[PDB]
């Protein structure tokens, strides 16, 4: 099977609920086995205690920067950053999980969730999983952003790793 | 009532748009990062005499899919061109802004400020004549400041609420 994760959201530290994703192996291998590995913890680093620095209501929720915890910071199990390794799956509504990015080839750890239906992001962005439980969680989150993505709470992943 | 005007600052990522801002608004400057989505300020001025209410629409370097970009280039009434003299590619960059703003607006003579900031640091690749005769060839002021020491900071913004009231006597 593709590879499960979970993430375990707080809002201010107090939970909020689980979201899980199905990452897509199958098609997007390497940028796949990157979420996986920094959502277990296993190479020393990853997500774990990590923000959403970024919540744009209808837009996305991104997080990911667990080097600068300020969104600017980014690490990947393979260096700073690696290339895109395909544009076969788009942003095709909420749920998608996508690579965040400063340009192309630049993928690090930061990632994004869609809430809405991006079609500007295809070609551009890395798609690599859904949403598969918890996307009211998702929702829920969206409350602590803002139109500029500036978040009035701290969003955190308290807890991750992979059920399969 | 007094007269308000809506100024947009454009130019590619890190040039010191939010620096320059910023110090506009509250008078100092952070060496911290922090990049911008979309960010607004207002602040009442005195301009050659005439005091005036600045809403200032500090943008994202990044540009994300130009129906929203082509927004605030619709509603913006002056523009702001900021470059870093140490970021040639940022030079290189300003003339899509301008052909951009120039579409939106339909017109050769819109309200801009081409500002080449970044001016106090040593690691400069891009000439002063290169700026000026770019200016010149769009027939637009070019005022050169730093964020970090305050230069020119004042004049780029009250350059452009000039070239503005200019354009409104035509
Ligand atoms: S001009 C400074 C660019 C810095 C940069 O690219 N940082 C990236 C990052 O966060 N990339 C964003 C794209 C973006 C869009 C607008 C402004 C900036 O600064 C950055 C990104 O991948 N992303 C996910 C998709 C939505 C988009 C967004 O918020 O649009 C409004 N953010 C990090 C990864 C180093
Ligand atoms: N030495 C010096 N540094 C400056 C100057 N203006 C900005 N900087 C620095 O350059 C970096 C980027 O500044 P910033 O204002 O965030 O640039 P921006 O154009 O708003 N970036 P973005 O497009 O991501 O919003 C920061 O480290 C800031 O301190 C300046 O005049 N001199
Ligand atoms: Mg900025």
């Amino acid at each position: 099977v593709n590879p499960t994760v979970f993430f375990d959201i707080a809002v201010d530290g107090e939970p909020l609920g689980r979201v899980s994703f199905e990452l897509f192996a199958d098609k997007v291998p390497k940028t796949a086995e990157n979420f996986r590995a920094l959502s277990t913890g296993e190479k020393g680093f990853g997500y774990k205690g990590s923000s959403f620095h970024r919540i744009i209501p209808g837009f996305m929720c991104q997080g990911g920067d667990f080097t600068r915890h300020n969104g600017t910071g980014g690490k990947s199990i393979y260096g700073e950053k690696f290339e895109d390794e395909n544009f076969i799956l788009k942003h095709t509504g909420p749920g998608i999980l996508s690579m965040a990015n400063a340009g192309p080839n630049t993928n690090g750890s930061q990632f994004f969730i869609c809430t809405a239906k991006t079609e500007w992001l295809d070609g551009k962005h890395v798609v690599f999983g859904k949403v598969k439980e918890g996307m009211n969680i998702v929702e829920a989150m969206e409350r602590f952003g803002s139109r500029n993505g500036k978040t009035s709470k701290k969003i955190t992943i308290a807890d991750c790793g992979q059920l399969e | 009532s007094m007269t308000e005007y809506k100024l947009v600052v454009v130019g590619a990522c890190g040039v010191g748009k939010s620096a320059l801002t910023i110090q506009l608004i509250q008078n100092h400057f952070v060496d911290e990062y922090d990049p911008t989505i979309e960010d607004s300020y207002r602040k009442q001025v005195v301009i050659d005499g005439e005091t005036s209410l600045l809403d200032i629409l500090d943008t994202a370097g990044q540009e994300e899919y130009s129906a929203m970009r082509d927004q605030y280039m619709r509603t913006g009434e002056g523009f702001l061109l900021v470059f870093a003299i140490n970021n040639t590619k940022s030079f290189e960059d300003i003339h899509h802004y301008r052909e951009q703003i120039k579409r939106v607006k339909d017109s050769e003579d819109v309200p801009m400020v081409l500002v080449g900031n970044k001016s106090d640091l040593p690691s400069r690749t891009v000439d002063t004549k290169q700026a000026q005769d770019l200016a010149r060839s769009y027939g637009i002021p070019f005022i050169e400041t730093s964020a970090k020491t305050r230069q020119g900071v004042d004049d780029a913004f009250y350059t452009l609420v000039r070239e503005i009231r200019k354009h409104k006597e035509k």
